């Protein structure tokens, strides 16, 4: 009811980010959405004395006709003060990633109940463009906490705990975690018992509301299901020259991650100029070396530790046939997580759709485990990605990304 | 009097930490001063400015310039200093409509709205920063001090405040009259419709009546402007559009500056004239910036210009957008990284055309370029029409499938069909995924001395074939490529090649069909005449014999 004071960071001006081209269907959707929001006091039209801008688009489920407004606040979130006034932050719940079920809810609609500081509103300016710029873009700013902005969960956090206060002591084993517009609710209970308690939670929020367009949704994860990718070497009865070459290449790379890995005795087998397809019998010294290497690869990487002060970096490789590998790290060769996907649904002839879904799944894994999104290195040309990723995006947040333009030779080793 | 609703002020600020201007008023000839006094008396009478006292500490210089061939002066207030201090505004006119996205209209009438610009009030708290001084005759009295009450000609905030004030006025009219379009351009209003002459003229009068609500009068004597309109370099007709005349000059010698004008005209023409090319004429500009250096035109630049002249020989027009019909985009390869395209909905009547130019790169191929051209057309089409066109591409469906499924990057192009119009985009080689049984295996290596630039490149094979070539003025990267070239040159139609060059693998795994390096080009030519090539990588200096043997040979 009374606004919390909020500032930009020192020497930083508000965002002035270009609005990118929108399809006719998204413009129509946003014109209806914003008309309703202005009617309900959430946003107001602004004048030309406001030079700021953040881009907007919209996403929807294929079977919904209801669109979700998505403001891309990445720049504003960078330029907004970090609030350590009431808490230095959230001690990220390490037990969340251990629950047999975690349901993801969009609770961002609750944010609209809190007014935004009157001096800060101008920095939330956005524009609804017109096809072919035939009419001037419609300019608005927010009067209330906007979804997608870093400040909204912080300022609303005092109210959010006070709404979960019946769920608090009634279900003391449920871990609840908030990230941007998302609420993560973890439990070890049977899937039917889990869902009832999810709907249990929804009512507490709809109760407080007295309507939220998307709180009824529920994306269900099973972090207990989440798999890893250790380094494994082939088990063969006969090795060609080529097989041994690729083994020593793989071991060469792995020696950058694992110290005791040796390739001396195996390299010695490549002594000679034989046909690539000739079978070479394994010497016993090479047999020993291979076995010792296999046992090294069974252990964890040494000196691996998460530091919350550093960025997370995520790399992705296209392996073909709808398969994608990825690694999350902070320092090179100190992987905090590796994985592999194949279940890219509804995209057997669209690489970019698959990569986009991979990016979203990796980001939600990162949010669950460390409470923050990674910076992606994407194996795609910038113009291809920028033209299409908003057509397949289904999440309420957006990570940062850069583009890889030279083929990694290590793609071979995560195969 | 009839009450008129006021036009509400935009609050305006100076930039943080900055103050208003305090700039010298230079002395004026006695002639200029009397003219400015009469000028300012009429503007003061009409309300545009007001006399102020001497407390206001700000000042902006005023000048007297007058129209050639006349005798009634005009006032120029030079707001350069105040503009440096005025806050930034939202600029809306940055994105200009493209004619190919417009809709056909039966009638387009023009209204004069010059009266409004000077009735748009300036924020009261900002007016003090607009102060100016008419110098006194012989400088024997205080100069006459004025400030603006309205948006001044030449001030930084006037275009964006004027436009947003007109938008607010016109908004409800347009919203309650969805059978017309309205567009404002300076002191002109354009209203188009498909109505019968009847309701169209009535709609015009309603608009005049609506404007009168704010006291904005429009002239009764109807406008000088009638279609076709000359606007932003185009000629707009009711049912078609084109660019304004594009006349390529006859010249014997061509200057840096003259070629820069030639290229600009060609770029402007290429949005409706199909097949325009500028690569050779633009590459007469490489790095140089001596605005008047004379450049000889290469044999290529002359063939390109002659090509362009024949294309500009007759006028060509585009049609407007029909939202009830699909958009089709067709792309052709032109050579030397140049691509050309047409966008249409009906056969033989283009909405617009265009071109795409290959980026500066070291290695490239046609499929990558075609892909980038498609992404460019797609984004331009979203801007102009709000939707992606259906594509007609000169690449077989088989070729594309082979490309994207094996390419190391994720890649995508939207709904498209093959069009069989040469030259077709194709894959010139494809590397094997497995080693070839029965094919000779070449273990290649090169090395170069960093100080002498002497090197060697060569191979050894499983058949005992060997070669080492001494090389001058080379590097390790060049010698590793040379070794791969020698293996290709000396092998049969199927070959396994083993290298330790991470550098060479990174190039070949990018699948180029053309390079800046003549050595990569030589390798590409060799790859094209093979039936099967398997390229295998292994780590250097680990003990890999064959690799170790030719490494011992080339590093001696
Ligand atoms: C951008 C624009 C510039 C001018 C005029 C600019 C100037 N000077 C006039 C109008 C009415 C518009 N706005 C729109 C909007 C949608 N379709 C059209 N079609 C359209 C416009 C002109 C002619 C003609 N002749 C035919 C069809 N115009
Ligand atoms: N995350 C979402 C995706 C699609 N529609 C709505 C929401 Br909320
Ligand atoms: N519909 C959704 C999609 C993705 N995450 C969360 C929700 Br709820
Ligand atoms: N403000 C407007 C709304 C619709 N058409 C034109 C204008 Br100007
Ligand atoms: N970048 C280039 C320049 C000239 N020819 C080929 C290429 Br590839
Ligand atoms: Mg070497």
């Amino acid at each position: 009811i009374e606004t919390v004071p909020v500032k930009l960071k020192p020497g930083m001006d508000g965002p002035k980010v270009k609005q990118w081209p929108l399809t006719e269907e998204k413009i129509k959707a946003l014109v209806e959405i914003c008309t309703e929001m202005e009617k309900e006091g959430k946003i107001s039209k602004i004048g030309p004395e406001n030079p700021y801008n953040t881009p907007v688009f919209a996403i929807k489920k294929k079977d919904s006709t209801k669109w979700r407004k998505l403001v891309d606040f990445r720049e504003l979130n960078k330029r907004t003060q970090d609030f350590w006034e009431v808490q230095l932050g959230i001690p990220h719940p390490a037990g969340l990633k251990k629950k047999k079920s975690v349901t993801v809810l969009d609770v961002g609609d609750a944010y609209f109940s809190v007014p935004l500081d009157e001096d800060f509103r101008k920095y939330t300016a956005f524009t609804i463009p017109s096809i072919n710029n035939e009419t001037p873009g419609i300019r608005y700013q927010y009067n209330v906490l906007p979804q997608g902005w870093k400040g909204s969960p912080a300022i609303f956090q005092s109210s959010m705990t006070k709404i979960l206060e019946p769920f608090k002591k009634q279900n003391p084993d449920i871990v609840i975690y908030q990230y941007m517009d998302d609420l993560y609710v973890g439990s070890d209970l049977e899937i039917g018992q889990h869902r009832t308690k999810i709907e249990e939670l929804r009512q507490h929020l709809l109760r407080w509301g007295l309507e939220p367009p998307f709180l009824w949704m529920g994306y269900e994860l099973h972090p207990d299901k989440w798999t890893v990718q250790p380094i494994v070497l082939p088990e063969k009865d006969s090795w060609t020259v080529n097989d041994i070459q690729k083994l020593v290449g793989k071991l060469n790379w792995a020696s950058q991650i694992y110290p005791g890995i040796k390739v001396r005795q195996l390299s010695k087998l490549l002594r000679g100029t034989k046909a690539l397809t000739e079978v070479i019998p394994l010497t016993e010294e090479a047999e020993l070396e291979l076995a010792e290497n296999r046992e090294i690869l069974k252990e964890p990487v040494h000196g691996v530790y998460y530091d919350p002060s550093k960025d997370l970096i995520a790399e992705i490789q296209k392996q073909g046939q709808g398969q994608w590998t990825y690694q999350i790290y902070q320092e090179p060769f100190k992987n905090l997580k590796t994985g592999k996907y194949a279940r890219m649904r509804g995209a057997h002839t669209n690489d970019v759709k698959q990569l986009t879904e991979a990016v979203q799944k990796i980001t939600t894994e990162s949010i669950v485990i460390w409470g923050k999104t990674p910076k992606f290195k994407l194996p795609i040309q910038k113009e291809t990605w920028e033209t299409w990723w908003t057509e397949y995006w289904q999440a309420t947040w957006i990570p940062e990304w850069e583009f890889v333009n030279t083929p990694p030779l290590v793609k071979l080793w995560y195969q | 009097m009839v009450p008129i609703s006021p036009i509400e002020t935009v609050p305006v600020k100076l930039k943080p930490g900055m103050d208003g201007p305090k700039v010298k008023q230079w002395p004026l000839t006695e002639e200029k001063i009397k003219a400015l006094v009469e000028i300012c008396t009429e503007m003061e009478k009409e309300g545009k400015i007001s006399k102020i006292g001497p407390e206001n500490p700000y000042n902006t210089p005023v000048f007297a310039i007058k129209k050639k061939d006349s005798t009634k002066w005009r006032k120029l207030v030079d707001f350069r200093e105040l503009n440096k201090r005025t806050q930034d505004f939202w600029e809306v006119q940055l994105g200009i409509p493209h004619p190919a996205g417009l809709k056909k209209k039966k009638s387009v009438t023009v209204l004069d709205v010059g009266d409004a610009y000077f009735s748009v009030p300036l924020d009261e708290d900002f007016r003090k920063y607009t102060a100016f001084t008419i110098p006194s005759i012989n400088n024997e009295t205080p100069g006459i001090r004025y400030q603006y009450n309205v948006l001044p000609q030449g001030w930084k905030g006037s275009p964006a405040i004027f436009q947003s004030s007109m938008t607010k006025i016109l908004e409800p009219f347009a919203a309650q009259n969805p059978d017309i379009v309205i567009y404002q351009y300076m002191d002109d209003l354009y209203v188009g419709s498909d109505l019968e002459i009847g309701q169209h003229r009535t709609k015009i009068e309603e608009l005049r009546q609506h404007l009168l609500r704010w006291g904005l009068t429009t002239p009764d004597k109807k406008h000088q402007k009638e279609p076709p309109f000359l606007w932003m370099g185009y000629e707009l007709h009711p049912d078609k559009w084109t660019v304004q005349p594009i006349v390529l000059p006859e010249k014997d010698s061509w200057t840096v500056n003259d070629i820069q004008k030639l290229v600009g005209k060609l770029n402007w023409a290429s949005q409706i004239y199909p097949g325009i090319k500028v690569r050779q004429l633009s590459k007469l500009l490489r790095g140089t910036k001596a605005l008047t250096e004379v450049i000889p035109l290469t044999e290529e630049a002359e063939l390109e210009l002659a090509e362009n002249r024949e294309i500009l020989k007759e006028p060509v027009h585009g049609v407007y957008y029909d939202p009830s019909k699909d958009l089709i985009a067709e792309i052709q390869k032109q050579g030397q990284g140049q691509w050309t395209y047409q966008i249409y909905q009906e056969p033989f009547k283009n909405l617009k055309t265009g071109k795409y130019a290959r980026m500066r790169g070291a290695h490239t191929n046609d499929v990558k370029q075609l892909t980038e051209a498609v992404q460019k057309i797609t984004t331009e089409s979203i801007v102009i029409w709000g939707k992606t066109p259906k594509f007609k591409l000169p690449i077989q469906k088989e070729t594309w499938e082979t490309w994207w499924t094996e390419y190391w990057q994720a890649t995508w192009i939207p709904e498209w069909e093959f069009v069989n119009t040469p030259p077709l985009v194709k894959l010139w080689y494809q590397l094997e995924k497995e080693p070839i049984v029965g094919a000779e295996t070449f273990y290649v290596d090169g090395a170069a001395n960093r100080e002498t630039k002497l090197g060697k490149a060569g191979y050894v094979t499983n058949k005992g074939r060997q070669k080492v070539v001494p090389l001058t003025n080379t590097t390790n990267q060049k010698t590793e490529l040379q070794a791969i070239y020698l293996a290709l040159q000396d092998s049969g139609l199927e070959v396994n090649i083993v290298t330790d060059s991470q550098y060479a693998l990174g190039i070949i795994q990018a699948q180029p069909d053309k390079s800046e390096s003549e050595l990569v080009n030589q390798i590409i030519e060799q790859l094209i005449k093979k039936e099967k090539v398997y390229l295998a990588w292994v780590p250097a200096h680990k003990g890999i014999g064959g690799n170790e043997q030719v490494d011992k040979l080339v590093s001696a």
